[PDB]
């Protein structure tokens, strides 16, 4: 499992604990959506990106 | 000893470098998470943060930066890894915090002062899955300026039929480059699209770390400045050659892979694209 198309919409609490459950050593990063970030590829690393809500507004991935 | 990491050798940089061309008086900005000016390895010409609560662009709080850097241009000496262009003027242009992560006009900012700077190329490990108009501008600002602005094509890997470069790479007026391995196989997570330029090694690249280190990473981040250095090597040779003509070389001369939508035009050959004629191999 390495993406949660799922989780877009939902709250960033439920989107950490249900990629957590699916990959409990990743590293989760939550960034604001429409910002710009390295693109180095981490296989351990999930971004997530959040709106001004704090809801998941992309689909997250692991990278 | 010095080692010369496999994708240096990939693209044919050590061609150049034998025949005396190194990237000298070339300006490469690394925008990017700032540069590590105290490694031995590395040379920092100037720079600038853009980072508000980051000001120090000599600093690099996540690693990102300096192992991009590393890869354009560490030097070449009897330690560390060789760069691409390992004489070129490296500006340290901070757009990205310790998280990896920066703002829009962070990053234009960052643009902006490279033009401003009179850098000769600009590379971009960096990127987003949307534009603005504003970070458009920005670019073609660039290179109308004569810029030479290269980018990473996105990670995002393969989606059906759709185009998953991200911007700034995805900007006709950027060159989007995305990642091979040592085979030539594009790595799974490479960007696709029509908008995929040409190719560079991008897996298990070892470069420079903050604190004195060395490391292996893999990215279209990793890709990109392969290319950022390889258009240093043939401006170096070609002092007068336009970003136009840069551009070009480097494309009408890569060694063709698969189909374009996954490898764009192919592998850089910067021997090949430093010759005044140009083809394929
Ligand atoms: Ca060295
Ligand atoms: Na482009």
């Amino acid at each position: 499992k390495t993406e949660w198309p799922e989780l877009v919409g939902k709250s960033v609490e439920e989107a950490k604990k249900v990629i957590l459950q699916d990959k409990p050593a990743a590293q989760i990063i939550v960034l604001p959506v429409g910002t710009i970030v390295t693109m180095e590829y981490r296989i351990d690393r999930v971004r997530l990106a959040v709106d001004r809500l704090d809801n998941i507004a992309q689909v997250p991935r692991v990278g | 000893a010095q080692s010369v990491p496999y994708g240096v050798s990939q693209i044919k940089a050590p061609a150049l470098h034998s025949q005396g061309y190194t990237g000298s008086n070339v300006k490469v900005a690394v925008i990017d998470s700032g540069i590590d000016s105290s490694h031995p390895d590395l040379k920092v010409a100037g720079g600038a943060s853009m980072v508000p609560s980051e000001t120090n662009p000599f600093q690099d709080n996540n690693s990102h930066g300096t192992h991009v850097a590393g890869t354009v241009a560490a030097l070449n000496n009897s330690i560390g890894v060789l760069g691409v262009a390992p004489s070129a003027s490296l500006y340290a242009v901070k757009v990205l915090g310790a998280d990896g992560s920066g703002q829009y006009s962070w990053i234009i900012n960052g643009i902006e002062w490279a033009i401003a700077n009179n850098m000769d190329v600009i590379n971009m490990s960096l990127g987003g899955p949307s534009g603005s108009a504003a970070l458009k501008a920005a670019v073609d600002k660039a290179v109308a300026s004569g810029v030479v602005v290269v980018a990473a094509a996105g990670n995002e890997g393969t989606s059906g039929s759709s185009s998953t470069v991200g911007y700034p790479g995805k900007y006709p007026s950027v060159i989007a480059v995305g990642a091979v391995d040592s085979s030539n196989q594009r790595a799974s997570f490479s960007s696709v699209g029509p908008e995929l330029d040409v190719m560079a090694p991008g897996v298990s690249i070892q470069s420079t770390l903050p604190g004195n280190k060395y490391g292996a990473y893999n990215g279209t981040s990793m890709a990109s400045p392969h290319v950022a250095g390889a258009a240093a090597l043939i401006l170096s040779k070609h002092p007068n050659w336009t970003n136009t003509q840069v551009r070009s070389s480097l494309e009408n001369t890569t060694t063709k892979l698969g189909d374009s939508f996954y490898y764009g035009k192919g592998l850089i050959n910067v021997q090949a694209a430093a010759q005044h004629h140009h083809h394929h191999h």
